[PDB]
DNA sequence: ATAGCTCGATTCGAGCTAA
DNA sequence: TTAGCTCGAATCGAGCTAT
């Protein structure tokens, strides 16, 4: 439960820097996950990114910070083969869920 | 002020002094025998035991790099299917006869290496415990990493006597080992003004060295080679 | 005391190569050499949410809004020109020999062993049997995985190649060949012979087999896929990429050799289904069941150990499948 | 009492350059200067669970989910165009001489001795057997080491270029002279002592060998693999890597260099296998085993104290493995 | 515990004989 | 391999010191 506090402190303080930082051209610049890490964007796009925002309802970006915490756990056979990775996955799937549950609702 | 000598690790100070603020500064310097490892500029009012505590993180490093370095072997008893590790043993040597293997249920014990390509040799628990006797590795066994091979061998033809820097890394206050020359003259059956004659440097009246017998003797009783 | 090595490693006999494809027109096959080749083209598609949804997103408030903005995709195609109707496929397949050297080996007295117990074997029983559905899977189109699953006519052409001129060419009917019976023909064995040649090391075997089937006019063909890094927009995800090697769609020289492995038929379970690919552990892709389990020792390891280190033999009919992975190759062979 | 140096690093002889690697047809290998370059270009793979189990993954259940979670990853592989069946590869390759002098040798009396030594085994015989030996690596194509496994007809062309020209040229058939047994050849000789004169130190010598081999169209050419940092995503994993320089498959220089290094037949265990690298310890990375072993006193080390130290002199075919260690140079005393 | 000294007695190596 | 023997040189113990 400590790791979304900081991924969301950490996208609390891009929410300060320029409004349209990941509007800029770039070949990666990771634009799944933009929808979430830059809120200000909508702003000066009142059209073209705005509704990109609200039509998508962006939350797959927890899914790929799943897929990302995922290299986080030991890579033990022993924990896969018991339940121990069961009820690992059990809290993966609960702490993902408010996490995801934040970004739906970031439009009001 | 004094050159710090802790074991084979020597602090010498600048000649020159310096003045960083306003207060008096020398530059100590740490070495390991011929080798540079830092330099850091202290003042003149800390006392010897206390540049020493500044200089011991380092040498605290060198001694954990070391020991992870010159680690011995470790082989490993398994069962006949080669996933649960009954029993494991440090080797200064590998056995013999060991090839590549991979254990089956014929045989219901085996002695493989740790190494990733583990090679092994079907044994039974009489025979694992002759081999883990003969070939186990003493406590201290990764100082002989940073000793010469000429001096650690068992070929009397071929063997170099130590010097007393070599000697400094397993007797002294500050070595490796951590045994004084009191405690290492008892451990030989000899009085302490004569192994401070083989621990003696620079002093060229009355400097002697240590015999085959009495240095793999020593390297027996402090734990650092020939104890299996 | 003899035991397995740690290393196994076999390198991989008949190779084949990179499968392209070239579009045209039946009974033209014959002068196919300037056939113009299948060019990979761009869809930009959409579609509704058509996937099993996990009883939370059911609800009629947000399901409508599911389809109101269904996501985008852009999707690369392979279609034949209009005026074309007959897909054409050309790769060269090697035969090595040497089935039971390995690349790499740990311990002596296992490779003698090993080389021993393979060297009995070809006395015992040639690379015959193996070469034979090494050439059905040559006869049939199998390599055309899903180009041929509805084709009315697919015809295989089968070349050998000795110094740069054709000597001896093998045409075949893929539609009279089945793909569950491996039957007897006088012009397979003149295949299997050969293929015996390359296994057994006598000579070289340097193959150039093409294959036409009939699909339609400008239809879509069906090469092998790529990867997808996915750093894209949502809308342009690019979630589909073709294979092509030189603006020509192509197949991978491991689809194949996976296909050319089919031979596989004797695994435990029921073999009603058809062959498989001769693989350790008896598996497909397709059904993600794997025959041959270790709980019924049919797999390629307790066959393969029991053989060489407890000598014990079994029957001939296994005894096929486990040199079969030695002609494949692999990684045999853990800590 | 002349004792050996502490440090005795050697510069090494025969310094290769990098192999090159360009494709085409037979027949045309006269005007082969303009060949189009072997690109290096991407692919996608998935394979099946073909590795054995600790016991505890052999489970039913428990295999079939990894075969139902499979293996994502991307490979580098080079492979030759559709209408090409010829690989090339070229490098330089340079002989220095002046092989008994160290870079770096402490002892000024073991320096004297050791040259000594050396100039005593040159006036006994000159570097004809090394040169002959040396030149037969470079007669067949064994630095065209897994794409002459399965090549039809593999032919090579050695030029000694002097002045930036070709002062003298050679050509010979790579399959005619296997990798067995170093036989006698008038034109081999020929070679012999060109390569002599550079390792005595009499001129300048420089060469540059082209190796010609029947692959076939598309097939699967070898050059030398690459480390992977390991960074990325475990489906972009880039499970393989090979090397290349601007756009064009290529091998490593000490690739090429190892295989004419393959001239040690003299070490005591039977000859099943054949040649070896001369190197200490007689390592062979294949069979991860090593002949020469110092228990039984044939290694490099133990032979070249006996030689300078204590004046025992070796056999004369154990003189031409230390002169070939020696030409081979290394980081040599006790470091 | 470090560092080193002197002084007379004991040990030590490499010659040698003696068998 | 046994069984010794000189002869100068290095080592050994036990006295003292110094830091």
């Amino acid at each position: 439960a400590q790791i979304c506090d900081e991924a969301l402190q950490y996208a609390a303080r891009l929410r300060e820097l320029e409004p349209g930082w990941s509007a800029t051209p770039g070949c990666q610049l990771h634009d799944a996950e933009q929808l979430w890490l830059d809120p200000l964007r909508a702003q000066t796009d009142e059209t073209f990114l705005q509704r990109r925002l609200r039509g998508d309802w962006p939350a797959e970006v927890g899914n790929r910070f799943a897929n990302w915490l995922n290299r986080a756990v030991s890579s033990d056979s022993q924990i896969l083969g018991s339940p121990e990775a069961a009820q690992w996955s059990q809290e993966l799937s609960k702490e993902l869920t408010m996490f995801k549950e934040i970004l739906e609702d970031e439009r009001d | 002020m004094n050159a710090i000598h802790i074991g084979p690790f020597s602090i010498t100070p600048a000649a020159r002094g310096l003045h960083y603020g306003g207060l008096p500064h020398h530059q100590w310097t740490l070495y390991y025998g011929p080798r540079e490892m830092a330099i850091k500029t202290l003042p003149d009012s800390y006392t010897s035991s206390e540049v020493r505590d500044e200089f011991s993180d380092i040498i605290a490093e060198f001694v954990i790099d070391a020991r992870h370095r010159y680690a011995p072997d470790v082989l490993e008893l398994v069962n006949s299917d080669g996933d649960a590790v009954l029993a494991r043993v440090a080797v200064s040597r590998l056995p013999e006869a060991l090839s590549g293997c991979i254990p089956d249920d014929r045989f219901p014990y085996w002695l493989l290496t740790a190494s990733r390509p583990r090679l092994g040799l079907p044994v039974t628990l009489n025979e694992y415990t002759a081999l883990a006797v003969e070939l186990s590795a003493p406590p201290l066994a990764w100082i002989t990493g940073l000793l010469p091979g000429e001096v650690l061998t068992h070929d009397a033809e071929e063997w170099r006597p130590p010097t007393s820097w070599e000697l400094r890394h397993v007797v002294g206050e500050g070595s490796f080992t951590g045994v004084s020359g009191a405690a290492a003259a008892a451990l030989l059956g000899m009085s302490a003004t004569n192994f401070r004659k083989y621990t003696a440097g620079d002093s060229a009246a009355n400097r002697q060295k240590i015999s085959f017998a009495a240095w793999h003797y020593l390297l027996d009783r402090l734990g650092v080679k020939r104890a299996s | 005391i003899l035991s397995t090595a740690s290393v196994l490693a076999f390198e991989r006999k008949l190779d084949p190569s990179d499968a392209l494809m070239s579009a045209g027109a039946w009974a033209q096959r014959d002068a196919s050499q300037e056939w113009p080749a299948v060019t990979v083209r761009e869809k930009s598609v959409r579609g509704t949410i058509s996937n099993r949804l996990k009883t939370k997103d059911r609800d009629p408030a947000k399901l409508d809004a599911s389809i109101q903005s269904p996501n985008l995709q852009t999707v690369d195609v392979a279609n034949l020109p209009s005026d074309a109707d007959t897909l054409k496929v050309r790769f060269t397949l090697r035969v090595l020999g040497g089935a039971g050297t390995p690349s790499a080996c740990n311990d002596a007295a296992y490779r003698d062993k090993l080389l021993q117990t393979v060297a009995t074997y070809v006395n015992d029983q040639g690379f015959a049997e193996l070469a034979r559905r090494y050439a059905h899977n040559l006869a049939n189109a199998r390599f055309l995985w899903r180009n041929r699953v509805g084709a009315e006519a697919v015809e295989v052409r089968i070349n050998h190649i000795r110094q740069g001129e054709v000597a001896r060419a093998w045409r075949f009917d893929a539609l009279a060949i089945g793909l569950r019976d491996f039957k007897a023909d006088a012009e397979l064995d003149a295949l299997a012979e050969l293929i015996a040649s390359g296994l057994s090391g006598s000579g070289h075997v340097l193959l150039e087999v093409v294959a036409f089937a009939r699909i339609g006019d400008g239809q879509e063909v069906f090469p092998s896929q790529e990867l997808i890094l996915d750093k894209g927009d949502k809308k342009g995800q690019k979630s589909k990429t073709l294979y092509s090697v030189r603006d020509a769609a192509a197949i991978h020289s491991q689809k194949i050799g996976n296909a050319l492995r089919t031979i596989d038929t004797w695994y435990p379970d029921e073999d009603g289904l058809g062959p498989i690919a001769v693989e350790p552990y008896g598996s497909v892709t397709s059904q993600g069941k794997a025959y041959r389990q270790p709980k019924q020792k049919l797999d390629f390891y307790t066959l393969l150990d029991n053989w060489v280190l407890r000598d014990e033999a079994p029957a001939v009919e296994q005894q096929h499948y486990v040199i079969a992975n030695l002609i494949r190759g692999g990684v045999f062979g853990e800590a």
